DNA sequence: GGGACAGCGCGTACGTGCGTTTAAGCGGTGCTAGAGCTGTCTACGACCAATTGAGCGGCCTCGGCACCGGGATTCTCCAGGG
DNA sequence: CCTGGAGAATCCCGGTGCCGAGGCCGCTCAATTGGTCGTAGACAGCTCTAGCACCGCTTAAACGCACGTACGCGCTGTCCCC
């Protein structure tokens, strides 16, 4: 074989890297025109420092980290290592998030 | 030749994005449906945020919105950001 | 006397042309494929908005009926940008005089 | 209206007075020459005359886009019939239209090709 | 290899060859011009029938709309308004 | 030398559509359509517009009906076009009505 | 009430053999087992092109139910026309 | 025309579940039953367009000729032969 | 190796410039009326509660109606000269 690292164990070289790093997550121009085009919706004609875009992707990456880090407990619990949006539905529903 | 209006703006987060916060909860692999669940719960969880970011800017009557009113908006909200302070 | 008017869109077009692209000409036959397809389209959107007033027992035409007739001849892109155009031209009427 | 001043010929026409290019008291000069309706109000005409413009002003500019493809600064109507039948949001209008001395694109299925019901090819578009 | 050898013709017109004029090659060229890879030999004949047909619905308006007018000569104006109401609208003939 | 069948309908596949041309011959065509009329109508006369506007109709009708029965013979395994495929066509299209 | 929002949930479970008695009608004998997803949504992308005329109709004339006569100016418009419904 | 050439068009014997009636029990969506106002089209009065023709002068288009890119042969390599 | 399409030097298409023509787009007043802005009086449709037997909807299931599989040719596709 070609030396691939194997599927399961590609997680595990991944898992050190971010649990060593501080980073964000999530490209910023594609965010920057998201949150630029939700804004058209409730309010029209708006600016846009560049501090606040990255005060909202600060939240969006320890918003979906938390989910995911309690979604694998869920996963744990359903005997599946996989996290599937059964779970995920169930997150929001219990951390109150879902409304 | 061209495409039309616009394109990317929800989906410009694709797999590796998803993959990489994936990683970040030590979970291995995923089931494909996640990636349409991700973007729509940010977009409701963005929804919310911004509906008090701008609530706050109007308030302030300006056309530009700071990093306080997010952080109001995030620290009302139970997520509170104490980075990008004074 | 050969007085007799024919209304051709071809200077309107060809003016049209002209601001979005100056340095872009335009043939003589084809200004004809444009001005019978200004034709077709005016008389498919004044149809409709006669057609309108008759259902509706109205005696008038404005732009309310033009708008609605936008929207059921166009697709969601042209109609959105056609009533969106449509919507400044009347508005700016009131004002510019 | 009490209008009595320095200008009473002409002072801006009814088109020009918003900064149309399609004029619109010809449109409302004989509207009521086809017989849609009586008592045509003042919006109609100038809603009527600015999405003839739009419509008007995107092919143009889709035709000369075609047109720089086909090294010509002329729109030929090769052109005009590429724009048409590029958008299915235009596909839908003129679906059975015929433009003369206009064209048709350059269109072929996967059997015509040498090998049999395969397309493969080599880099060629489409 | 001289003379025409066989199927020759030098009668031209004379009550005939109005719509046999339209040979193989030019019914080929319009297969083509759609797109085709090969045609059966039954085409060629149903072509011609095919075509006849398109143009006798149309020209039975234009002629009644000429008769209409009271004059003889038939305008582009008359054909296009039979192709809008069949739905084959035909633009570039509008003056 | 000798071209194999099929090599030179791809070509000319390619060179038909980028082209700007009448396929049906001139003289022919005149004489078909004054023919046609004359049992409608007796004594008439016809402009060269009309004539040209006939064609254009006629022809790209036919290109539009090549193109379906076209798409008729790839849902059969056939490349050729038999009879079959332009009556089928018709009847769909609503050509026989 | 408005408690539904978005319209992910379908309730267009159309019946097997309403679809056999539809194509029996009209001289099928041999139906597969695709051709029910796309027999649903035909029916759906021809009532979605209709439905759009009759909105922009019913929104006109600031009505809140839609009459049998806005859909006959529907109908009559994209071809199909039905009788004894409007005029 | 004349052989190989690849599936898919019938029909088996057998499982799998959704289909149209039958009692019965809490609701739905139009029609009235009323009024108070918006729409909707009638009269006025000094004028505003935009239409209809006319003299002058300065401007726009097919013609030809230089280019540079597309049509032709003659070798270079991707197509079934050794 | 030719096949049959593609590249750099000669040759064909779009450009610029100047003349008098005689109608077009640009103002320019005349005259009766005519739409938008205020009121008019009349009835129509939109929301919420009532009566009494219908209607749609789900499981109770075991005989027959078709897509998957193997066979068999039988039609069609392509290569070769006048």
């Amino acid at each position: 074989k070609p030396h691939r690292y194997r599927p399961g164990t590609v997680a595990l070289r991944e898992i050190r890297r971010y649990q060593k790093s501080t980073e964000l997550l999530i490209r910023k121009l594609p965010f920057q025109r998201l949150v630029r085009e939700i804004a058209q919706d409730f309010k029209t004609d708006l600016r846009f420092q560049s501090s606040a875009v990255m005060a909202l992707q600060e939240a969006s990456e320890a918003y979906l980290v938390a989910l995911f880090e309690d979604t694998n407990l869920c996963a744990i619990h359903a005997k599946r290592v996989t996290i599937m949006p059964k779970d995920i539905q169930l997150a929001r529903r219990i951390r109150g998030e879902r409304a | 030749r061209h495409r039309k209006v616009l394109r990317d703006n929800i989906q410009g987060i694709t797999k590796p994005a998803i993959r990489r916060l994936a990683r970040r909860g030590g979970v291995k692999r995923i089931s494909g449906l996640i990636y349409e669940e991700t973007r729509g719960v940010l977009k409701v969880f963005l929804e919310n945020v911004i509906r008090d970011a701008v609530t706050y800017t109007e308030h302030a009557k300006r056309k530009t919105v700071t990093a306080m009113d997010v952080v109001y908006a995030l620290k009302r909200q139970g997520r509170t950001l104490y980075g990008f302070g004074g | 006397r050969r007085k007799s008017r024919k209304e051709s869109y071809a200077i309107y077009v060809y003016k049209v042309l002209k601001q979005v692209h100056p340095d872009t000409g335009i043939s003589s036959k084809a200004m004809s494929i444009m001005n019978s397809f200004v034709n077709d389209v005016f008389e498919r959107i004044a149809g409709e908005a006669s057609r309108l007033a008759h259902y509706n027992k109205r005696s008038t035409i404005t732009s309310r009926e033009i708008q609605t007739a936008v929207r059921l001849l166009l697709p969601g892109e042209l109609a959105k940008h056609a009533v969106s155009e449509g919507t400044k031209a009347v508005t700016k009427y009131t004002s510019a005089k | 209206g009490k209008q009595g001043g320095k200008t009473r010929a002409k002072a801006k026409t009814r088109s020009s007075r918003a900064g149309l290019q399609f004029p619109v008291g010809r449109v409302h000069r004989l509207l009521r020459k086809g017989n849609y309706a009586e008592r045509v109000g003042a919006g109609a005409p100038v809603y009527l005359a600015a999405v003839l413009e739009y419509l008007t002003a995107e092919i143009l500019e889709l035709a000369g886009n075609a047109a720089r493809d086909n090294k010509k600064t002329r729109i030929i109507p090769r052109h005009l019939q590429l724009a048409v039948r590029n958008d299915e949001e235009l596909n839908k209008l003129l679906g059975r239209v015929t433009i003369a001395q206009g064209g048709v694109l350059p269109n072929i299925q996967s059997v015509l090709l040498p090998k049999k019901t395969e397309s493969s090819k080599s880099a060629k578009s489409k």
